[PDB]
């Protein structure tokens, strides 16, 4: 329609892809601590009242 | 696009001409011309297909 | 569509069309024409589509059935052959499937219930009471019906 | 009107036009997979009810052995191959490269006729016939030769369908490798053919290096049950059997996926309106998949009793099958990123459920490829969950985005969306409640092939009692909106 | 099919128009890619209905005296064909 | 004259797409009834009849269609599907192969008899040999096969010249 | 993009075709008992 | 709670590792889909010139080597860790897995009454903290030794001895299955183990 | 005067121009139709005896 | 704006189609339930899970 | 014009060997091709049938195989019905 936004490849890429791939690193690190912690109960010494 | 008409690719702009050039030929069955032929018994055949059409070669 | 023989036959090789005289098809075994009329897929619905008809009409019998026939054929004939070489397990089923058949249910029993959240839990379970007796429906279980002994 | 008859039965009989042999492929596909479906649906209600509420005798769980053998070779040999494979990959595959025919126009009719040979056979065997096949669609010996409830000639009748189904495959990867190699159009290169072909050149290959194995393991079985040999006995080597038909087993199911894969990308092309973000990285990876998957088959036999060496190598081997799809995976997500695909679609949607079942299926797979891990996990419902939310999920989502893409181009009438839509969400949603819970019963120690089980296990199948009757649902929707999409309309007025 | 055309109702006392016709419906179903539906309200014409009622409005708001049609029953409503453009 | 088409094979309706089915069909119902009852439903040699007579037909339509529809795209597919079959003949015989070499490779076994040294003169080359395998008749035949292979080598590499 | 065929064989309550359709599929009893939501506005020119 | 040996604890752990790793690359996924389709759906973000980015497709097929190599040597070590206890035992107990009942040193289990299906009248008694040999077989046709609490599933083929190193530290009764397709009674064929 | 030419010269200059090759045979054609027939008769009573169990020999 | 409630016409969806989709499929998996827990309330259960039998069973 | 002419009346071509067979072995392959033939004509089947010459009137002292048993000469009881109807090898 008229309302679409369209961006060329340059802008497309800059100001929609890479925010995307940045989110997307800080979710992987931020999910990975959190469930290692929910899991084991401890961020570095695996399961917790066990070792 | 249609046989033999003035077309534009307005995607880049270009402009073409298609054209369908039929090929007819002789039956293939032995009985061709050995030497140069002339235009009386091409001209029988091209109006026998001019009119009512040959056979496909499938 | 229609034949195209005049054409054929006052082609450019007619020669080849002689066979068209003995016990031969034409569109399934004669050699094309540079006239011929275009064959499509499914020439009921190539025909039927350009008028804004749909092929089948419910309201004609043949069509009816020849259209059930194409979607629900050969699935009933299957059924139909199951249920003929398996009397008992449809029988079975539907003893099932009406209540007419419980294990080994009781009359005032509470039996466990639980929907989700892994193997039988103690802390999530629930125990029920049939409603259908609790109306009133059922007063005892038939034992007729087969019985899986030993199990 | 003799005439006219035999001239129908001519048409559908002699023919070798690609269009109508494929149309046929198509009818058969969807003719057995509701059969499978029915099949599918007596084994539910065999779970959802305790006490062997169907067969009432536990001399008679024959009977469920043999739906379960049936159905998992009805659904695979007859629904998914037909389907994907013959019934788009002949339609289409002449079309895209330009051209008129395959090649070897009359192995196409005799390719088909065959398939029709071995469902005819089938159907006769394990129905009008008593006692059938009951040893899983995997027919391990000697529980296949040397048993007592399978003794009877139609045993023997579906081993020679199994033959007859892979006589037609080999002719039909045949074909197509040699259509795909020597017809194509002026200018148009090997590898920019589009991805359809490719994925379908690619599967030739694999049908063609396998089959053969499969044959020798089957004529093993008959040899065994026939001139009483000891190829698979007390003094011979199930184990034997076992390598040969996995050989061929992995092959088999990456045959099944990858068309897929080329449908999608194809008709993705066609509704997002752009073109293939990494075409070539994607024909790379599709036979990458192709290749890699000859060297993992053993990883379906981890407690039989394989070296240890073995099991790590084909762990290994496992994961390294495992690194293109993610590849593929990222790629169609990006492909669909920046498109303009249909808001409205149920080709959009079956794509999106297509990607997310995929992807599931896949870790979960990945899972069971460890050799330790798959010590607990072998023969459970974990196998069950992964290859139905596999097999049921991604390859039956594919062709549906197949089916509501192709119909209004084969039969030119447009598609009622809001039918569709109820089938499809009814198909997603009933399809996860039955095999999701699958998942964590077999995390529980929950065995498999079992019409009776342990009350530990309730829950799971109360989910999955929920999830067949929305399945049931489903289908009849499905059934129905086709047969409202050739028939004329039923009410008219004036306003 | 084969309803009347297209007319136009005008309320004498009140001195209102406005246009009405048949309207054919069916239970909504798949379409057909190749046919383009043909005129319905005006069966066999070729749709100069739309012109003379375009045509005609400026008349008709602006008071017609239209003594010489026939009625609608009992009501004071009288119906103006579209076959040709009305002038008066 | 007429009309030239592309140079694919168009494609011509035949009776083997479904008559090879029927003969699969036909040999496998003969061979369960030869399993169930133990004596023939019809002649073996008839049988044999009706097979071979059905598949004279690839030679009539071989000859009369190379005699008027063959071209160098026609002749590539042909030898190219050939080059496919015979992969195929040899991937059969690799996996008649392995179901035989698969209990030999594995050296140990269970035997009914004695393979130790110095308990008798002729056990220690006992397990190690099948004697009973018709040595220098096999010889002799694969001297005729050699005969054929280079003969038949021979005879094309001399008409292709 | 349809062509309604004949308006009057096909507005009778009771027919043929109806009939078909509720056994194989296209009809029921939706349509029968509620019109206005399972037939609603319908399909044709405004 | 006790574990009851320790190579099903180190199965767990690598299991847990494994879930760590594919959660956190759903999670990731997920957001990433997210944006694309909220964008998407808004008639946002149009770019047909975006197929092709050659930085990109050469990471993304980067980073599931890295992260898979880990779990590759995890697995195998897990392997060998399972394999390990094999040599140090002083009992030896033979199993045959008949059709729908098991036979221990010549001794025949099959289901009772008593529980539905999960218990047999004569189990398989091992004592704690002591390496056992167990030699299985099977006289028909296959079935599956099955003790996945334990970590022991072994298939018991016919012709084939299969040995497999059993250890117990929890003392109590472990169930079981036949794990394998074996025929009518397949359903109706436990395992009981009690290491005391 | 070579056999191969005068028999390519009979398949285009000697016969009745036939579509399809197995036509230009006009037996061969109905002996293979009647193979057809016999083989789906073959077929049908092999089907019939090996489920009811009586041969039809007894009959 | 034509068609029905539920449906539409060829491949127009009906206005608000999505809230009266998702609220239809609601309801049909309501029923369902109600009809698996109506099976499960009044079908066939062993004798083995009783009240008494499984809370005698759950404590050792 | 076309072809066929060639088809119909070929030319003939004059060589300087008595024949054409000869003038083809004067190519390498060919010439390759019947040494193959020579060499295993010559070797192996000459030298074989000497065998039989040399080893006319000796016997063949190979032990024979251990195939069968006593205590196994049931089989273990295990059905040994082909399919052809008797228990005996097609042979
Ligand atoms: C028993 C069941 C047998 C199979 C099903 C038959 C259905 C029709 C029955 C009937 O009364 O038809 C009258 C009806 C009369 O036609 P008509 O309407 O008067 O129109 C005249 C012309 O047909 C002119 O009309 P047309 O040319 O336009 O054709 C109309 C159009 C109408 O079709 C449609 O509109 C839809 C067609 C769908 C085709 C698939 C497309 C891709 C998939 C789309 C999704 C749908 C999937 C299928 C449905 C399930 C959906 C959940 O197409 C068809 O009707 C035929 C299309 C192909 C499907 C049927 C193939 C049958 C022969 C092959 C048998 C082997 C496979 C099946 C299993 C056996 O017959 C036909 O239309 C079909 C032609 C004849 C077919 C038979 C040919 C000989 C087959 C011999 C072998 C049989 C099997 C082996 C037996 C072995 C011994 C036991
Ligand atoms: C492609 C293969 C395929 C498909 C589609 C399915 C579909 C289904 N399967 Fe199964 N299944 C197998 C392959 C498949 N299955 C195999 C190989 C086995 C193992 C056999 C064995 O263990 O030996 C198996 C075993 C198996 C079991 C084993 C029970 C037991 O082992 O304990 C169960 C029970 O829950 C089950 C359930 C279902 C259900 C409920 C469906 C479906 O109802 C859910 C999805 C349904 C669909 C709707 C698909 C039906 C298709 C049509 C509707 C055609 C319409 C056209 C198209 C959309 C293209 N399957
Ligand atoms: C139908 C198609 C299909 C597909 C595509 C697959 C794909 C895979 N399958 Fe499976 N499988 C079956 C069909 C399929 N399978 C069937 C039918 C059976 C049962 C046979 C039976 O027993 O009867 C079966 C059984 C089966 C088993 C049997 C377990 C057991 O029996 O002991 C195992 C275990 O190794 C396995 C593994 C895998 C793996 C590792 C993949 C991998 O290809 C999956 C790869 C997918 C991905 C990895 C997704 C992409 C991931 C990302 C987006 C990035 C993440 C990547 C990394 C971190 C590396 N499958
Ligand atoms: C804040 C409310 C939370 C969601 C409300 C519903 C869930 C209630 C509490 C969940 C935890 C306890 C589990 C008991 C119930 C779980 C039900 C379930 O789906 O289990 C499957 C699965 C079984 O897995 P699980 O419950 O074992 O999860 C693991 C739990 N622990 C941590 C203990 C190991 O349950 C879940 O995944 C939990 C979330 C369920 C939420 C479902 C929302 C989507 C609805 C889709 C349609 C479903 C139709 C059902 C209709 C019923 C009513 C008409
Ligand atoms: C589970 C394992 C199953 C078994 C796997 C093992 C393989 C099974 C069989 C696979 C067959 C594959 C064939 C590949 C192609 C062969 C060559 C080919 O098609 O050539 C082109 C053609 C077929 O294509 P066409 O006829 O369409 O030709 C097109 C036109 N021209 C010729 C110009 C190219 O082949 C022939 O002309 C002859 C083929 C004859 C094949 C059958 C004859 C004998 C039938 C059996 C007799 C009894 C046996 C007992
Ligand atoms: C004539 C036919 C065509 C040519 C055939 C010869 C060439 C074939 C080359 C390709 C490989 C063929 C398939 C594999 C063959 C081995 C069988 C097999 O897998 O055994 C499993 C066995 C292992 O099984 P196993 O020993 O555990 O089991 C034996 C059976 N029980 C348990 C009862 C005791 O060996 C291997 O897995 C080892 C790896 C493969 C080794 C390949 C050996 C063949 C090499 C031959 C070279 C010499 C040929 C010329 C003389
Ligand atoms: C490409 C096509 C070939 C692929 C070959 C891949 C080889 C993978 C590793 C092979 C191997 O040894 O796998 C282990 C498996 C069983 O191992 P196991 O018997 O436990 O160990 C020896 C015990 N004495 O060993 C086996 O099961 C034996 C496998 C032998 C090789 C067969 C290869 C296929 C041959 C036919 C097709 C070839 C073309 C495709
Ligand atoms: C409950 C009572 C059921 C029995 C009484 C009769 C019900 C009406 C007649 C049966 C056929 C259904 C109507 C015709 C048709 O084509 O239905 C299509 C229907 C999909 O439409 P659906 O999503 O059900 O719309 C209603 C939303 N609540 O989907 C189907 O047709 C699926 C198969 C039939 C489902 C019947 C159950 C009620 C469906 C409403
Ligand atoms: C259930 C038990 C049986 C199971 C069998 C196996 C089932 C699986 C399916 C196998 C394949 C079946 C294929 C269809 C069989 C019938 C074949 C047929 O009708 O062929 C058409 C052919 C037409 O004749 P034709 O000479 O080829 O050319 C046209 C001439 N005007 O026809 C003919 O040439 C012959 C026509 C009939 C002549 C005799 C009439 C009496
Ligand atoms: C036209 C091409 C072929 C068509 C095949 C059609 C049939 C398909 C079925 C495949 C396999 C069938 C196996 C059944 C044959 C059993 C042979 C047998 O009894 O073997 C024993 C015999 C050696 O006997 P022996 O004890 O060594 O002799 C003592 C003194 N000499 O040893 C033998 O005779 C070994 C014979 C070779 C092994 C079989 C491999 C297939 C070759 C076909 C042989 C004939 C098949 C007969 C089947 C009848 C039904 C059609
Ligand atoms: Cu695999
Ligand atoms: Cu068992
Ligand atoms: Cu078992
Ligand atoms: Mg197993
Ligand atoms: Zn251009």
């Amino acid at each position: 329609g008229g309302d679409a936004e369209i961006l060329s490849y340059t802008e497309y890429v800059s100001t929609v892809v890479y925010p995307t791939i940045f989110y997307m690193a800080i979710t992987f690190v931020v999910s990975l601590f959190l469930m290692y912690y929910y899991i084991y109960g401890t961020f570095f010494s695996s399961t917790r009242n066990r070792f | 696009v249609p046989p033999n008409t003035l077309a534009v690719c307005i995607d880049c702009g270009i402009h073409f001409v298609a054209r369908i050039n039929e090929q007819l030929t002789f039956w293939p069955d032995g009985t061709q011309p050995w030497e140069k032929v002339d235009f009386k018994a091409v001209e029988g055949f091209l109006y026998k297909h001019y009119k009512y059409g040959s056979p496909l070669m499938i | 569509h229609g034949s195209n023989l005049y054409n054929r036959v006052h082609g450019n090789l007619p020669q080849l069309y002689v066979e068209q005289l003995y016990n031969t098809d034409e569109i399934l075994d004669t050699v094309p024409h540079s006239s011929d009329p275009v064959h499509h897929m499914f020439p009921k619905c190539a025909a039927a589509s350009p008028l804004g008809f749909r092929p089948y009409d419910n309201n004609k019998l043949w069509d009816a059935f020849v259209l059930w026939a194409i979607v629900y054929g050969v699935t009933t004939i299957f059924c139909v052959l199951h249920i003929l070489k398996y009397p008992q397990i449809w029988k079975h089923l539907f003893e099932t499937l009406t209540f007419q058949y419980t294990y080994q249910r009781e009359i005032g029993e509470e039996y466990v219930w639980q929907y989700g959240g892994g193997g039988l839990n103690p802390a999530k379970w629930r125990f029920v009471k049939s409603p259908l007796e609790e109306l009133g429906l059922v007063t005892e279980y038939r034992s007729d019906l087969d019985y899986p002994d030993d199990l | 009107m003799i005439n006219n008859i035999m001239h129908m039965i001519n048409k559908y009989t002699l023919t070798t036009s690609h269009k109508i042999i494929g149309i046929l492929y198509g009818y058969m596909g969807y003719i057995a997979g509701i059969l499978g479906y029915i099949i599918s649906m007596l084994i539910r209600m065999e779970l959802n009810t305790q006490g062997l509420a169907i067969v009432r005798k536990v001399k008679e769980v024959t009977i469920y052995n043999n739906w379960i053998t049936i159905h998992g070779l009805i659904m695979l040999f007859v629904f998914i191959m037909p389907v994907g494979i013959g019934f788009y990959g002949n339609y289409l595959i002449p079309m895209l490269i330009g051209t008129s025919e395959l090649s070897m126009p009359r192995m196409n009719g005799i390719s088909f006729w065959m398939l029709i040979v071995g469902v005819v056979i089938f159907v006769i065997s394990n129905v009008l016939m008593s006692k059938p096949i009951s040893s899983g669609w995997t027919l391990y010996p000697p529980l296949s030769t040397r048993d007592a409830d399978n003794i009877g000639v139609n045993i023997d009748l579906s081993l020679l369908v199994v033959h007859v189904l892979g006589i037609s495959s080999t002719i039909g990867s045949v074909n197509y490798i040699t259509t795909n190699k020597y017809n194509r159009h002026v200018g148009l290169t090997f590898m920019n053919i589009n991805i359809y072909n490719f994925s379908i050149i690619v599967t030739s290959i694999l049908l063609i290096g396998s089959l053969p194995i499969l044959g020798v393991a089957i004529t093993g079985l008959l040899l065994d049950r026939n001139i009483n040999s000891t190829i698979y006995d007390v003094i011979g080597d199930p184990v034997l059997y076992q390598h040969l038909f996995w050989f061929f087993g992995h092959p088999e199911v990456y045959v099944i996926i990858l068309p897929v894969f080329g449908l999608t990308s194809l008709i993705l092309t066609s509704i997002i309106h752009k073109d293939i973000f990494g075409r070539e990285g994607m024909m790379y990876c599709i036979i990458s998949i192709g290749v890699v998957g000859y060297f993992v088959w053993a990883h379906h036999m981890f407690t039989v009793g394989l070296d240890i060496d073995s099991r790590s190598y084909f762990s290994i081997a496992t994961s390294i099958i495992s690194i293109p799809t993610s590849v593929k995976m990222f790629s169609y997500i990006n492909t669909w990123a920046s498109g303009r695909g249909f808001r409205g679609n149920n080709s959009s949607w079956s794509f999106f459920s297509f990607l997310i079942c995929f992807c599931f299926g896949g870790f979960t797979g990945l899972l069971l490829s460890s050799g330790s891990l798959d010590i607990m996990l072998h023969d459970t419902y974990f196998v069950v969950g992964h290859f139905h939310t596999v097999l049921s999920l991604a390859a039956t989502f594919g062709l549906l985005i197949a089916h509501y893409f192709f119909l209004p181009i084969i039969f030119s009438y447009s598609i009622f969306e809001s039918f569709s839509f109820y089938h499809t969400f009814l198909l997603l949603v009933g399809a996860l409640l039955v095999f999701y819970p699958m998942h964590l019963a077999g995390l529980s120690g929950m065995a498999r092939r079992v019409p009776e089980y342990a009350d530990i296990f309730i829950p799971f199948m109360t989910v999955g009692f929920h999830g067949t009757f929305l399945l049931i649902f489903s289908t009849l929707t499905f059934i129905r909106s086709y047969f409202q999409f050739l028939s004329h309309i039923n009410h008219s007025n004036y306003l | 099919m084969n309803h009347e055309r297209p007319w136009v109702f005008l309320n004498k006392v009140t001195g209102k128009w406005g246009a009405c016709g048949w309207q054919p419906f069916w239970k909504a179903t798949s379409q057909s890619l190749n046919y383009i539906p043909d005129n319905f309200i005006a069966l066999r014409t070729n749709g100069s209905w739309v012109r003379n009622l375009w045509q005609s409005s400026k008349v008709l708001d602006r008071g017609l005296n239209a003594s010489g049609y026939p009625t609608v029953g009992t009501t004071d409503w009288v119906r103006i064909p579209l076959d040709a453009p009305l002038e008066a | 004259m007429i009309l030239n088409t592309n140079i694919n094979y168009g494609g011509r309706n035949s009776r083997l797409c479904y008559l090879i089915p029927l003969m699969v069909h036909t040999i496998f119902l003969y061979l369960a009834y030869l399993i169930y009852y133990n004596i023939n439903l019809i002649n073996i040699y008839l049988l044999l009849i009706i097979i071979i007579f059905i598949n004279i037909e690839w030679p009539l339509v071989i000859i009369y269609e190379y005699i008027y529809l063959t071209n160098y795209n026609i002749q590539n597919n042909l030898l190219y599907n050939i080059a496919t079959f015979i992969f195929l003949e040899i991937l059969l015989f690799i996996g008649f192969y392995w179901l035989y070499i698969n209990n030999i490779i594995h050296y140990p076994n269970n035997l009914p008899y004695n393979n130790n040294i110095a308990v008798n003169l002729l056990d220690h080359l006992n397990h190690n040999n099948n004697t009973d395998i018709c040595l220098y008749i096999i010889l002799h035949n694969l001297l005729l096969l050699l005969y054929v292979t280079l003969i038949l080598q021979l005879v094309h590499r001399y008409v292709q010249l | 993009g349809t062509n309604p065929g004949d308006i009057a064989l096909n507005s009778k309550r009771f027919t043929v075709g109806k009939f078909v359709a509720w056994a194989c599929g296209g009809w029921g009893l939706k349509d029968w008992i509620f019109p206005s939501l399972f037939i609603g506005r319908g399909d044709g020119p405004d | 709670m006790r574990y009851g040996n320790r190579e099903i604890e180190s199965i767990i752990l690598f299991f847990d590792q494994t879930i760590i790793l594919y959660t956190s690359i759903i999670n990731a996924l997920i957001v990433g889909i997210i944006i694309i389709i909220r964008k998407w759906y808004n008639r946002k973000g149009i770019c047909n010139q975006y197929i092709y980015h050659i930085k990109i497709e050469v990471i993304w097929t980067i980073l599931p080597i890295i992260f898979l190599i880990v779990i590759v040597l995890h697995s195998v070590t897990v392997i060998y860790n399972l394999e390990i206890n094999k040599g140090t035992n002083n009992k030896y107990i033979n199993v045959i897995g008949n059709q729908w009942y098991w036979i221990y040193n010549n001794i025949e289990s099959r289901i009772s009454s008593l529980g539905r299906i999960i218990l047999v009248d004569q189990p398989l008694f091992i004592k704690a903290n002591n390496n056992t040999h167990l030699i299985i077989s099977s006289l028909d046709v296959i079935h599956s030794f099955a003790l996945p609490t334990l970590g022991i599933k072994v298939d018991a083929i016919p012709g084939r001895i299969n040995n497999i190193s059993i250890n117990g530290l929890t003392q109590g009764l472990y169930v079981g299955y036949c794990s394998e397709l074996c025929g009518s009674g397949h359903a109706f064929m436990p395992i009981n183990l009690i290491v005391y | 005067k070579h056999p191969e030419w005068v028999r390519t010269m009979r398949m285009f200059h000697g016969t009745v121009w036939r579509h399809r090759p197995e036509f230009r045979h006009p037996w061969f054609s109905r002996g293979s139709r009647a193979s057809g027939i016999i083989m789906l008769v073959f077929g049908a009573v092999a089907y019939g005896e090996i489920t009811f169990g009586k041969r039809l020999g007894g009959v | 704006d034509k068609g029905g409630f539920f449906f539409g016409v060829g491949t127009q969806l009906p206005r608000n189609f999505f809230p009266k989709f998702l609220a239809t499929t609601s309801a049909i998996m309501g029923v369902t339930y109600g009809l698996v827990w109506l099976y499960n309330a009044a079908g066939p259960r062993a004798k083995t899970q009783t009240r008494k039998w499984k809370e005698l069973e759950s404590e050792d | 014009m076309s072809t066929n002419k060639n088809v119909f009346f070929p030319p003939a071509l004059h060589l300087k060997e008595n024949s054409i067979f000869q003038y083809k072995f004067k190519n390498l392959a060919v010439r390759h091709d019947a040494a193959r033939l020579g060499i295993i004509l010559a070797g192996p089947t000459l030298f074989y049938w000497f065998t039989v010459y040399y080893f006319k009137g000796m016997p063949n002292g190979l032990p024979p195989v251990l195939l069968n048993p006593f205590v196994n000469r049931n089989y273990r009881g295990q059905k040994r019905d082909m399919p052809w109807g008797t228990d005996c090898a097609f042979l």
